[PDB]
C-alpha cells in the first residue's frame, strides 16, 4: 500500500520532523483561500497522485498570485495526470497540496527499505538530491552511503552522525540530520513500513534541514495492526479490478495481450504465461485462483478476465487443488453459460477424475477444448488466434 | 533423503483449526508420525485420536517430538514460531501466509542464533515419498526416487514432480521453501543438504522473479556442488514493480528480473530449461 | 458526512465507552479467521453500509460456525444491500463486521442532535429500544426524555443521572449510564458532530450497559479541523456525481423526472423546480451553479444533468450573477454544440445585456428557446415533452 | 425603513481580500457610508481610499462606526464575529459561508447576552433603496417603496424585488437572513422591526424547507402582526434527508416539509402564493 504526499508530511509532523507549511485541498476555492492562511507568496501547488516524477510532467508549479493558484486547481481537479511512472491512463488528481515555497540551497537524498539480501532495514543517503536514485546507483554507486539497523538495538545516534558526516555536513546541520534519522527510523519500525524516500531533503538558504517531498510505502501484511493507516488507502489510484478481485480471494493483474489465463497458484500462473509467450502468444493478464475453483469463484474469475476487450481466447489450467477435477469442468461450463462467453476456452486438467472431466467438456458442445497436457494446451490457444 | 523420514515425530500447532485439521488428517493417512498437537486453552483432550496440549513444552515432554508444523493465523504466528524455539524443537514448518515482514526479520535472527531450522513461511511443504509428508500437497504423483527439488513456488513443484515420476526417475525428497521475501532457510541452505546425501543423484532447482537468492545459489553451486543441476525460472512476461501473487515475487527498481537469474544461473554450470515442459527431457541428460 | 458502524465503535473504544469485541473484515477468509480471535460462539456478522434497518433486510445475522461466517461474507462482499433507508440501488457492502454475540436483557435508546428550535445540543433517552425513534415520537412522545447541554458549562453529571433515573435504572447501572452520557457528550463537542444514535443501548443479562450499534454524523463544515475524520469518508456510499460536481463548485442532487434544471442560487433552484411541477412537469434534479456561469462551469453542469438517460429537456434559469448575461448565452451555445446536446434547451435570462443575449440564442439556430420571463419558460419546457 | 439608512457608518472586516474589495467597491458606489476596514497586520494604510486598521477597536475609535460587515474565511470567522462584539459594534453582518455549526451555536448565545445584532451568516444582505447597501446584490432592480421583505434564500429575493418594482410598489428595506441552520436573527426578530415601522405598509416573507422558524413566525403573526403578509415557501419537489445547497435546507426525520410551512402559515392569516410568479399579483390585494 502507498500513501500520498500530504499524508506522509502529516505523519512527519506528528513525530516532529520538519516539513513546509501547507494544506490539502479538494476544491479551487479551498486552495485559493489557503494562500493567506499560509503567509506571503510565493507558494508551491502540487498534484496529489501516488506516482512520482510529477515535477517533469507539469504537476508541480511555483506560483505568485491568488488566482494563479485557482487557475491551477481548476485545470487539474478531476483529471488524470500522467508521469513517467504511470501507464497511458495516469492517476486521478483529487486534491491539490498548497504549501509555502522554500529557499533552496542544496538538495540531498535520504531513504530506506528492506534489503532481502542482507536481511535488515537499510537507510541510504546521498549528495545527489533531486534525481532518480536508481540512476545514481548504477552510474556512480560510490555516492550512496548506507547503514543498517541492528535488530537488537534499534536505531542509534552514531549511525545518524556517520551518514551526516559522509555527507559533509558540519555544525548544527549534524544534530538536525541525526534527529531526522532517528525519527524516520522510528516511524519505520513503529508503523510497519516497507519503504521511505525523502527526495529532496533540502538545506535552506537559512541553513536548516527540511523534508520537501515524501513517498511512503506500508506493508500490506501488517494493516491489521496499523488501523490508522488502514484508513488512508485511496482506492482511486489503483486498478479497480485488482480490488474487486481480492474480495473473492483472487490475485489479478492486467497486462496487454490477447490470451487470458486462469491458473491456480502464483508459480504455475507465471509459469503458464511464460509458456504462452514461448509459442508466439501474448498473455493478457495474470490471475491466481486462490481457494479452489468453486462454481462461483470461477465465474467471477471470467467476469474479470473478460472485462478487457482485447481478449480473444482464455486458457484455464488447473493442477491439483482441493476440488475433484470433474466439478471444476462442471463449474467451467456453467460459468461459460451464465456469463455469455464468446471466445474459445482451453481447459487443461490434471489430478483426480481428470480423465472424465475432460470428456464432460468435449461433450458439452460449447467452445471448449480439452488439451492433452501442457505443451499442447499452449499451442491450441495460441492457434485459436 | 533429507530433513525428514518415517522416523521423524511431529506435533502441529493450531491443531484444532480448519486447515490444521484437514491437513493433519492427510499426513495421518499418508502415514506420517504425527504424535499430537497444541492449542492454548484446550489441553487435555483428543482430536484426531491424538493428544492435545496447552503448551509447546508440555508436548515436547510427553511425546519427545522434534518437529512442529504451524497452521496459525498471521497475527499470532510470530508468537508461536518463538514459543516453539524455546521448548527446543529442532525443525519448524510454518504454513501461514501473511506474516508481517518485520516479524520475520526478527524471527530469522533468532532462528540462526539458536541453531533451529524453519522451512517457510507462506505455503511451503516437505515430503520424502513413501516415508513422510508434512504439507498441503497431493501424495500420489510422487514415487520414491533419486531426484531432489527445491522451489519457491509450490504448484510449479507438482509439475516437476509428475514429469519425474513419468520418466521413471522418482523424487528423493521435495522442499518448497515458501514465497515470502525473507524465508527461514533459502536455496543454499537446502542445496547443501542434498550434495551430502546419497539417495539424491541430481537436482531440480525452481525459482522465480524478485530478490537474489537464485543468483547467490548460483555462485555457491559452481564452487561447492558436484552433482548435476537443472534449473527453471518463472516470470519473464512479468511486469516491473508489481507483486505477482507471492509476497516476494516483485521486481524492485530493476533488480531481480527473470533473465539475469537464468543468465547467472547458467555461467554457473547449470542446465537451464526455458519451458517447464522440457524439465524431464533435460534430466535424461544424466 | 456519515460514518460506518465499525468506525464509530472504534471511536467509542478511544473514549472508553463499552462496545462488543469485533473486527472489520474485507475478505471471507479474514472474517472466518476472526471467529477464534474473538472467542467461542456464537458471533454476529454485520454488513457495513451507511444506512440503517439492516436488521430487517437480512444484513445482520447471528451465526454458529466458522463456515456460516464464511458463507455470509461470500454472499455479500461486492454486492449492494437495500434497506428501507436506501433507494432502489442500495449501498455496496465492502466490509463485514464480525463481533461477539451479547446476552440481551433489555434494549434502550440513547441519542443526540442539534435542535434548531431551542438552539442547543440535545440528548434523548427512551425505554423503547430497538425501534425507529420517529415512530415512538409521534405515537408515544411521553416516552422520550431529554436534557439540553449548557454552552457555558459543558455536560455535567446531574444531567446524566437525571435521564438515568427517568429510565428507571438503579444501582451501579446509574454510574455506568452517567459515564456513557458524559462520554458521548464529550465526543460530540470535541469531534464536531452533527448527530449520535446508539440504538440499541443494551443491558446485558449480567447487568451491564453496552453499545450495540452506532450511527455517527459529522459536520461537513468542520472537516478542516477534524483531520482524522476527514480520512474516514467512504465515497462508495454516496452518489458519485454529487462529489464529481463539488469539484466544480456545483451543488447537485438527482431526483427522478424528465426535465433538468440548471439554476444559480439554492433558493431559485428549489423555486424553479416547484414551478415546473406546478405546470405538470417532473423536475429531474436540483443543480445550483455556484461561482458564475463561466464557459467551462456551464459545460460540466450539462455533462452532469445529462448523464441521466431519463432527461428529455433542460431548463436553464440565470438571474443576476457576476457575468454579463451575454457571455452566459455565449457559453451555453458553446456548451451545447461541444457536449453534443440532443434535447431542447430553454434559457431564461435576467439582468445586463439580457435582451441581446436572448437574441444571440435565437439566431444560433440550435434547439434553444429564449423564454419571456418565468411563467413562460415554465410552460415552454413542460410543452417540449 | 429598518436596520440601516444613509446615516449608518460601516467598517468591513477582511477588507483587503478578494470578495472584501469587490463588494465594498460596490457599496461605496451605491453611496453607503463606508468609513474604513480591518485587516490584522496591515494597519496604517489605505485601501479604497478609506483607512485600514489592525484591530476592530482601533477602528471604532478613530471612526465611530456602529456596524461591521464580515468577509472573513470560515476557519477564523468565529474569532472576528467575537472581536467585533468586544469592541462594542452594534450591528454585525456576516457573509461568510461554511461556519461550523457548533461555532454559531456558541456565538449566538454571546450575541443575545450582550445585546448585539447580527444578520447572517452565509450570504445574507441588507439594503434600504436609495439610502443604503451592504451585501452582494444588484442595486438597480430596487425602487424606494413601501414593502418589506425577509428571506432565507438570497436569489429568491431578487425575483420578489423586481415584481414589486414592476408593479409600482417599491421596497422599504430588504433583509436576507442567511441559509445556515442557526442564524443570528430569524423571522420573528425581523418581523417585529417592520410592524413598528411607518415606511412599510405590507410584508413578503420568503422561506423554504428545513427547521421551523417559518412555523414559529406564523404563530407570532396571528398574535402580534397588524399589517398584511404574503408568504412563499420553496421546496416541495424536494426529497427527504438530503441537503439542498443551503446548509440548513434539509428535511430531517419528517419534520420541516414544504407543505406544513404553507399550511401553518395559512391558518395564521397570511396569504399564501403557490407560484413565486403571483407574488406581485397577491400584493395588489392591499
Ligand atoms: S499454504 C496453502 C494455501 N493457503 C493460503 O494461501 C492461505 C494460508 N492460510 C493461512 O495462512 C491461515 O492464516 C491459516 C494459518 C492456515 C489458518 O486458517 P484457519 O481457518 O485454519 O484458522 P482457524 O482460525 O480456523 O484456526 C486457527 C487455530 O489456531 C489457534 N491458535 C491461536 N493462537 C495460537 C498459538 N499461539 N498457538 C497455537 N494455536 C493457536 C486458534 O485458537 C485456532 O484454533 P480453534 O480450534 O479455532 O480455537
Ligand atoms: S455569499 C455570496 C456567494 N458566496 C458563496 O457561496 C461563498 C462565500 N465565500 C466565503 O464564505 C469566503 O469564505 C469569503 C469569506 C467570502 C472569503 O473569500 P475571499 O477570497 O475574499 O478570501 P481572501 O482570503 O481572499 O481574503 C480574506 C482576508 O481576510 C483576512 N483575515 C483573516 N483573518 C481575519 C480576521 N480575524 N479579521 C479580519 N480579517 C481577517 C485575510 O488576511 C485576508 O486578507 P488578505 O488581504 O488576503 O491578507
Ligand atoms: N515547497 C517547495 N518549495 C520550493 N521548491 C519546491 C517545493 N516543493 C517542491 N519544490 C521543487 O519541485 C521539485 C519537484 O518536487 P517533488 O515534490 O520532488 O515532486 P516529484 O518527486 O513528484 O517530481 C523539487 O525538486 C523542488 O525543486
Ligand atoms: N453484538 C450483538 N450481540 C447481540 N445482538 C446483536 C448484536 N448486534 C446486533 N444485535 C441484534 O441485532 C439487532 C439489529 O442490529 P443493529 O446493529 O441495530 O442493525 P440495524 O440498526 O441496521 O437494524 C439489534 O437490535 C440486536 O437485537
Ligand atoms: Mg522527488
Ligand atoms: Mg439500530
Amino acid at each position: 500500500m502507498n500513501l500520498h504526499e500530504y499524508q506522509a508530511k502529516q505523519l512527519f509532523a506528528r513525530y516532529g520532523l520538519p516539513a513546509p507549511v501547507g494544506y490539502a485541498c479538494t476544491t479551487p476555492r479551498e486552495a485559493e483561500e489557503a494562500a493567506s492562511k499560509i503567509g506571503a507568496g510565493p507558494w508551491v501547488v502540487k498534484c496529489q497522485v501516488h506516482a512520482g516524477g510529477r515535477g517533469k510532467a507539469g504537476g508541480v508549479k511555483v506560483v505568485n498570485s491568488k488566482e494563479d493558484i485557482r487557475a491551477f486547481a481548476e485545470n487539474w481537479l478531476g483529471k488524470r495526470l500522467v508521469t513517467y511512472q504511470t501507464d497511458a491512463n495516469g492517476q486521478p488528481v483529487n486534491q491539490i497540496l498548497v504549501e509555502a515555497a522554500t529557499d533552496i540551497a542544496k538538495e540531498l537524498y535520504l531513504g530506506a527499505v528492506v534489503d532481502r539480501s542482507s536481511r535488515r532495514v537499510v537507510f541510504m543517503a546521498s549528495t545527489e538530491g533531486g534525481v532518480e536514485i536508481e540512476k545514481v546507483a548504477e552510474e556512480t554507486p560510490h555516492l550512496i552511503h548506507k547503514v543498517a539497523l541492528d535488530p537488537l538495538t534499534g536505531p542509534m545516534p552514531y549511525q545518524g552522525r556517520e551518514l551526516a558526516f559522509k555527507l559533509g555536513l558540519e555544525g548544527k546541520l549534524v544534530q538536525q540530520f541525526t534527529k531526522i534519522f532517528m525519527g524516520l527510523a522510528t516511524i519505520f519500525l513503529e508503523r510497519d513500513l516497507a519503504l521511505i524516500e525523502i527526495n529532496p531533503l533540502v538545506i535552506t538558504k537559512q541553513g536548516d534541514l527540511i523534508c520537501l517531498d515524501g513517498k511512503l510505502g506500508a506493508d500490506g501484511n501488517a494493516l491489521f495492526r496499523q488501523p490508522d493507516l488502514r484508513e488512508m488507502r485511496d482506492q482511486s489510484q489503483e486498478d479497480p479490478r485488482e480490488a474487486q478481485a481480492a474480495q473473492w480471494e483472487l490475485n489479478y493483474v492486467a497486462l496487454d495481450g490477447n490470451i487470458g489465463c486462469m491458473v491456480n497458484g502464483a508459480g504455475l500462473a507465471m509459469g503458464t504465461m511464460d509458456i504462452v509467450k514461448l509459442h508466439g502468444g501474448e498473455p493478457a493478464n495474470f490471475l491466481d485462483v486462490g481457494g479452489g475453483a468453486t462454481k462461483e469463484r470461477v465465474t467471477e474469475a471470467f467476469k474479470i478476465i473478460l472485462s478487457d476487450d482485447k481478449v480473444k481466447a482464455v486458457l484455464v489450467n488447473i493442477f491439483g487443488g482441493i476440488v475433484r477435477c470433474d466439478l471444476i469442468a462442471d463449474g467451467i461450463i456453467g460459468a461459460v453459460a451464465e456469463v455469455g462467453v464468446n471466445v474459445p476456452v482451453v481447459v487443461r486438467l490434471e489430478g483426480n477424475n481428470a480423465e472424465l472431466g475432460a470428456k464432460k467438456l468435449a461433450d458439452s458442445g460449447l467452445n471448449i477444448i480439452a488439451a492433452k497436457g501442457l505443451t499442447d494446451a499452449a499451442q491450441q490457444v495460441v492457434a485459436a488466434v | 533423503s533429507i530433513l525428514i523420514d518415517k522416523n521423524t515425530k511431529v506435533i502441529c500447532q493450531g491443531f484444532t483449526g480448519s486447515q490444521g485439521t484437514f491437513h493433519s488428517e492427510q499426513a495421518i493417512a499418508y502415514g506420517t508420525k504425527m504424535v499430537g498437537g497444541v492449542t492454548p486453552g484446550k489441553g487435555g483432550t483428543t482430536h484426531l485420536g491424538l493428544p492435545v496440549f496447552n503448551t509447546v513444552r508440555e508436548a515436547v515432554a510427553a511425546t519427545g517430538a522434534t518437529a512442529s508444523v504451524i497452521y496459525v493465523p498471521a497475527p499470532f504466528c510470530k508468537d508461536s514460531i518463538l514459543e516453539a524455539i524455546d521448548a527446543g524443537i529442532k525443525l519448524i514448518i510454518t504454513i501461514t501466509e501473511g506474516i508481517p515482514t518485520l516479524d520475520m526479520l526478527t524471527v530469522k535472527v533468532k532462528l540462526d542464533e539458536a541453531g533451529v531450522r524453519m522451512i517457510g513461511p507462506n505455503c511451503p511443504g516437505v515430503i520424502t515419498p513413501g516415508e513422510c509428508k508434512i504439507g498441503i500437497q497431493p501424495g500420489h504423483i510422487h514415487k520414491p526416487g533419486k531426484v531432489g527439488i527445491v522451489s519457491r513456488s509450490g504448484t510449479l513443484t507438482y509439475e516437476a514432480v509428475k514429469q519425474t515420476t513419468d520418466y521413471g526417475f522418482g523424487q528423493s525428497t521435495c522442499v518448497g521453501i515458501g514465497g515470502d521475501p525473507i524465508p527461514g532457510s533459502n536455496f543454499i541452505d537446502i542445496l547443501e543438504m542434498f550434495e551430502k546425501d546419497p539417495q539424491t543423484e541430481a537436482i531440480v532447482m525452481i525459482g522465480e522473479i524478485g530478490g537474489s537468492a537464485e543468483e547467490e545459489a548460483a555462485a555457491y553451486i559452481k564452487e561447492h556442488v558436484t552433482k548435476p543441476v537443472v534449473g527453471y525460472i518463472a516470470g519473464v512476461t512479468a511486469p516491473k514493480g508489481k507483486r505477482m501473487g507471492h509476497a516476494g515475487a516483485i521486481i524492485a527498481g530493476g533488480k531481480g528480473t527473470a533473465d539475469e537469474k537464468f543468465a547467472a544461473l547458467e555461467a554457473a554450470g547449470v542446465k537451464t530449461v526455458r519451458s517447464l515442459a522440457d524439465i524431464g527431457e533435460a534430466l535424461k541428460t544424466v
